[PDB]
């Protein structure tokens, strides 16, 4: 019962564990090239005008 | 052997601890400090729907940015029409207890399930001029907390019986069932590419399945309470999760570990639900003081305060084009915030 | 001065007449909001005032004999 | 406004039918029932004549809506607060079986149940009588110093199952039933409107 | 399956009166707005009554008003009076559910044939008749008076298929939306006062009389009617 | 021995009179400024007993705002003129009826919530701003003839006054017009509050609650306040009807003490508006929470 | 005397009350005095007949 149960989980966290990992500044580098890369079509941080407002 | 066992368990949690804290050598806060603030941002209530009686428990938006479905314990699901505050349709459920719904990508469709174990798919297109029910799933022993919609036919399910499932609408029977979960899963958000999604536990844990194979590749576990909502980064390697815990945190899912936090002295209630803005740079997080709050997900500082609703709000939405943001709330009034 | 929010009647009770001799004025006024009925009042040589019926031709004649 | 007038009045007319649903449906009374497992839950709901059980039935120009959710094997902290506009809770206990106790003070001061007033049961009186004649009550309880008679022991659970409630703007209606008896839509209705008369008198800044 | 069936038919002297009945069933028909609409023997259709519904918002024609009535057991009712020669004509039974993103007039009755012994949008198809062969491109044209853009960008241009013996069928609604069970050979495309529908690859079952209608505005007006023909 | 009955006057009264009015004014400005500021400050849980406090408070303050003038008036006599004698008149008129109605349907409001809870006769009380509105209306249309029969009347021996003239006969007609503040402003609203209150106290006799007896004192407070308040000032005016009809004997030692009753009564009378917060508002936990929180 | 110049016109539905003096120790000759309805004092002529013809109307009213 119970070793059928802790065998799966080891072979789960030996699953999770081999696998890569890339650098943290890294991934804050893309995150922040994509949030900066698309700052100009979200209208919500940079309103829009009440012409182009669906819901004025 | 079993002590065996458990010591391997160990042995390969401390690795995994060690592999993930040898990949920190920077935090984001130390790279986006960098940047410049968004500023003050101040949204106005541009329209209120007035239609349900009883407390709203789940919103969601359709495809086109216009057509949104809201869930009340009233017994009914009323689809609405934003721009003009008009009512399209106005559904009666089977069971008044529920929890979530959800807007299918083509709009033929939409789900409702919650206390009653069965997820019901609703025809809105039928050539008889009514909305009928297509289909009535029911394979899970515990109440469902969410259901997202992949495509027309096949539709993912999370329930409070610490399992997720993947269904077939066509014949009603669980594609693929995910398993590891320890609490039960309260959230669920698949990605932009719909090959993968994260489920967010009761056992203050966030695994990363994927739909194809049915395998957790793999766990994440910053909070300390139960996980609430959970919402994917408009890149799709990322999501936040907001926890009663009384704050939210940003993972990565190529470092593997947390990124951010977003708490507050002055905050004491936990999150019901998270969303993001259509760049990735606001992070909107309901929450049970009856107040949303907008958080500079780069840089982890307030920005804002969505007030305006009289009781806690319980779902949060954000269109696809991101001009406008609806907050559902248990005073059974939702808004439209832009 | 005395500050009254209700209005009455100034006379209780009248007399059939008096001697013209003993009055030195005699103030005559119309019915209006503070009285329903005509009041006549003389005041007399000695400082006490009065009263008159109206509908007295004794007090008529009396007052056309001091209009002189 | 060229055929969207059209789609105007069918709004209209949902909306009309909204508020006729929402005005036929606030007639009914929502009663929370729990308790532990096999206490006369399902003895009593049937009384009256598998996520949730729901059970209706009318007394005297009410509609009593009766939800039995002892079905869900789950935390009850995720999903209680769809319960919290319960007019009432019913809670039943078995005389002649800690549990319980535990229980009734979890749900007694759960945060979305301070103001919520229950309504106790004690079933199975003839049971407890056989029992109390065959058994002593200091089995159960350990601090229990007094007679062995019938009442006291009943007055003492009782008083030991109210001692679990703090706030004073609720109230405990203690009703002992031996269910052999058909008088439990009676006390429901009582309770319920004797709630339901405080509640208002709450809300008219005059309590 | 969806079906209305009309009865009520025959012979009338002028000066007289009858009532049409329209018997519904397949389909919700509390939700439905229901039409009439007429077509002379040898002429095109011309939009007689409409009631919304619940029998809110009833509209009638020019030449209809004060004469007819139209009410709504599941079954339509027109109270035909003072009939004329200029009345006889097939009376369709037509359902417009109106909503957001609906298709209104998608389904048509069989129709009932009735022998009798200024501001209006008008309407114009310029070509009465064109010759075509299978396997080829045929585009058909209207036009109107007034621009049918509206200012929510909605142009109410709806496109109708009369196949010979047959009742129409809607095609195009909106001016670009394709309706359900039409095939993709299909198209429609115009600007605020000029429309075109476009058919390729053009088959044997495609053949017969195409009508533009408006939904701007009551009276619904429909086009003088282009009929495609064989080689 | 037929004098004229020369009026009797004391300077001390109105000196003591006009400190009275002023500390009124105070108090009750104070009150009312914290009920409305407490139930405006929130919009959450608005109910019905909400709007009635907010409209009986307004009409309060609008009959307090006219008190300077009247103790003004009451030194010296109506030196302000007929337009103000108008004016004055009318708001002061229409907001003591104001009061006494929306007392009535407070009084109402509580017996069908109370008395009808389980019944669904208890629903027609959602219907409180229409109800408050022609309450409004009617204390409007009820006060026209004192803003329509009104001037300043300049007199001899008494210095003027904000009476009323409608003609050689204004003795007998202002006595016709008295019977509405008698009929549609003390009996009506006194016979509505008595039934319903006794229904109430009735039906909490026999309830089972906790907090009953606090109820059944605040009901019992709310009576003899509005008896306390309201009875001498109409029994001294149906007295001076008697006087005048002459059913009762007329001399001038009943008359100058009928109108030192009146003063008397009417300072007396004024004390509705300084007593309705504390009665009304202030003995209820939710407004005593409210304001705690307020002030923070 | 209070009355200097006696007024030779005024209207009789405007005066209020007349008040009628007579020789005596503040005055030698005979006064007559009416009060208007505005409050203001105004002096009619004794020997004018208008005034008698309006002191008997008030008398007979």
């Amino acid at each position: 019962a119970s070793i059928a149960q802790a065998r799966k989980l080891v072979e789960q966290l030996k699953m999770e564990a081999n696998i890569d990992r890339i650098k943290v500044s890294k991934a804050a580098a893309d995150l922040m090239a994509y949030c900066e890369a698309h700052a100009k079509e979200d209208p919500l941080l940079t309103p829009v005008p009440a012409s182009e407002n669906p819901f004025r | 052997e079993l002590d065996q066992l458990r010591q391997e368990a160990e042995q390969l949690k401390n690795q995994i601890r060690d592999a993930r804290k040898a990949c920190a050598d920077a935090t984001l806060s130390q790279i986006t400090n960098n940047i410049d603030p968004v500023g003050r941002i101040q949204m106005r209530t541009r329209r209120t729907l007035r239609g349900h009686l009883a407390k709203i428990y789940a919103m969601h938006w359709g495809t086109d940015s216009r057509l949104l479905v809201s869930a009340s314990q009233d017994g009914k699901l009323i689809i609405w029409d934003s721009y003009t505050t008009n009512k399209v349709h106005a559904i009666p459920l089977r069971s008044s207890w529920v929890m979530t719904c959800a807007y299918a990508p083509s709009g033929n469709y939409v789900a409702c399930g919650g206390l009653d174990n069965i997820c019901s798919i609703y025809n809105l297109k039928t050539r008889e001029g009514n909305v009928r029910v297509s289909r009535e799933l029911a394979g899970h022993t515990g109440y469902l907390s969410c259901c997202r919609f992949l495509d027309d036919n096949q539709i993912v399910t999370s329930s409070g019986d610490t399992t997720c499932a993947l269904w077939d609408i066509e014949t009603g029977q669980q594609t693929t069932t995910f398993t590891g979960h320890t609490g039960d899963v309260m959230s669920l958000s698949l990605a932009p590419d719909t090959r993968l999604f994260v489920s967010g536990a009761c056992d203050a844990s966030a695994k990363l399945w994927d739909v194809r194979e049915g395998m957790c590749r793999q766990t994440f576990t910053g909070h300390e309470s139960d996980i609430n909502a959970i919402c994917f980064f408009p890149n799709g390697n990322a999501f936040a999760t907001g926890s009663d815990d009384a704050t939210c945190r940003l993972f990565d899912l190529r470092a593997d570990q947390e990124l951010m936090t977003y708490s507050h002295d002055n905050i004491i209630c936990g999150i019901t639900s998270v969303s993001f803005s259509k760049s990735g740079r606001l992070l909107l997080a309901g929450y049970d003081d009856f107040n949303c709050n907008v958080w500079d997900a780069l840089k982890a500082d307030r920005a804002g305060v969505l007030a305006g609703h009289d009781n806690r709000v319980s779902c949060l939405g954000v269109t696809d084009d991101g001009m406008a943001v609806a907050t559902g709330s248990w005073d059974s009034f939702l808004k439209i915030w832009n | 001065a005395s500050v009254a929010t209700e209005l009455r009647c100034q006379c209780l009770q009248t007399l059939q007449g008096i001697h013209p001799k003993n009055i030195q004025s005699v103030n005559v006024k119309s019915p209006g909001p503070h009285c329903a009925q005509t009041e006549v009042i003389a005041t007399l040589k000695n400082g006490r005032k009065a009263c008159l019926n109206p509908a007295s031709p004794i007090v008529k004649k009396i007052i056309e004999k001091m209009l002189n | 406004s060229a055929e969207e007038r059209a789609a105007l009045e069918r709004s209209k007319a949902i909306e009309k039918n909204l508020k006729e649903d929402g005005i036929s449906a606030a007639k009914d009374v929502k009663l929370l029932l729990l308790g532990a497992d096999n206490s006369g839950k399902s003895t009593i709901v049937k009384q009256m004549k598998t996520g949730i059980v729901e059970t209706h039935f009318t007394f005297k120009n009410l509609h009593f809506r009766l939800f039995d959710v002892g079905g869900q094997r789950s935390e009850r902290k995720k999903w209680i607060h769809c319960f919290e506009d319960v007019t009432a809770i019913i809670f039943c206990v078995d005389l002649s079986d800690h549990e319980s106790l535990m229980l009734f003070d979890s749900i007694c001061n759960n945060k979305f149940f301070i103001d919520t007033s229950i309504i106790l049961f004690l079933n199975k009186k003839d049971l407890f009588g056989e029992k109390i004649k065959k058994s002593p009550l200091t089995i159960c309880f350990p601090e229990y110093t007094g007679p062995n008679t019938y009442e006291d022991a009943a007055a003492y659970i009782q008083a030991q199952f109210e001692s679990k409630n703090r706030s004073p703007n609720k109230e405990i209606y203690c009703h002992m039933t031996c269910a052999t008896d058909t008088n439990n839509a009676q006390v429901i209705f009582d309770a319920v409107t004797d709630i339901i008369i405080a509640n208002n008198l709450r809300g008219c800044g005059l309590y | 399956d969806v079906q209305l069936v009309e009865s009520g038919g025959g012979l009338v002297q002028p000066g007289g009166s009858r009532k049409l009945s329209c018997s519904a069933s397949g389909f919700a028909f509390s939700s439905f707005g229901m039409h009439w609409v007429r077509q002379a023997p040898e002429k095109g259709l011309e939009w007689v009554a409409y009631i919304s519904s619940g029998s809110g918002t009833i509209y009638y024609a020019d030449t209809v008003k004060g004469r007819f009535t139209i009410s709504r057991k599941n079954t339509l009712f027109l109270q035909m009076t003072s009939l004329r020669s200029e009345d006889t004509a097939m009376y369709y039974c037509v359902r417009s559910i109106y909503y957001y993103g609906s298709s209104p007039f998608d389904f048509w009755g069989q129709g009932t044939t009735l022998t009798v012994s200024g501001s209006d949008i008008v309407m114009t198809q310029a070509t009465s008749s064109v010759p075509v062969t299978p396997g080829e491109s045929v585009s058909i044209s209207c036009r109107s008076s007034k621009s049918l853009l509206h200012s929510n960008g909605n142009t109410y241009l709806y496109w109708f298929l009369q196949r010979p013996g047959q009742s129409p069928q809607l095609l195009i609604y909106r001016m670009s939306n394709l309706a359900s069970g039409v095939p993709d050979r299909f198209s429609g495309s115009g600007s605020g006062t000029a429309f075109t529908l476009t058919i390729s690859r053009l088959e044997a079952e495609d053949v017969g009389v195409y009508y533009c209608m408006q939904h701007l505005e009551y009276p619904l007006t429909f086009g003088a009617g282009t009929k495609l023909e064989l080689k | 021995d037929a004098a004229p009955c020369e009026p009797e006057s004391l300077e001390i009264n109105k000196y003591f009179v006009v400190i009275i009015y002023a500390l009124v004014f105070l108090l009750s400005l104070l009150g009312n400024s914290l009920v409305m500021l407490v139930i405006l400050y929130s919009r959450v849980g608005r109910s019905v007993t909400d709007v009635y406090l907010l409209n009986l408070a307004l009409a309060d303050l609008l009959f307090a705002l006219t008190l300077p003038i009247w103790a003004a008036s009451k030194v010296n006599g109506w030196i302000f003129g007929t337009f103000l004698c108008k004016v004055v008149s009318l708001l002061k008129e229409v907001n003591f009826y104001s009061g006494i109605l929306l007392l009535a349907c407070i009084s109402v409001d509580r017996y069908l919530a109370i008395v009808h809870a389980t019944r669904t006769l208890t629903q027609k009380r959602y219907l409180v701003k229409f109800i408050c509105l022609s309450i409004w209306g009617l204390s409007l249309l009820l006060a026209l003839p004192v803003l329509l029969f009104r001037r300043t009347v300049y007199s001899s021996n008494v210095s003027p006054a904000c009476y009323e003239d409608m003609g050689n006969n204004t003795a007998n007609w202002r006595m016709l017009l008295r019977i509405l503040p008698q009929s549609f402003g003390f009996i009506v609203p006194l016979l509505i509050m008595l039934f319903c209150y006794g229904f109430t106290l009735r039906t909490l006799f026999k309830a089972h609650m906790g907090q009953k007896h606090r109820a059944m004192r605040v009901i019992f407070a709310v009576v003899l306040i509005f008896l306390l308040c309201w009875l001498p000032y109409n029994l001294v005016l149906l007295a001076d009807t008697l006087m005048r009809t002459q059913v009762i004997q007329e001399t001038c030692e009943r008359r100058n003490h009928i109108d030192r009753a009146l003063d008397a009564t009417e300072i007396l009378g004024i004390l509705h508006s300084c007593l309705n917060p504390l009665i009304y508002a202030f003995i209820g936990q939710k407004f005593r929470h409210g304001l705690l929180k307020i002030l923070a």
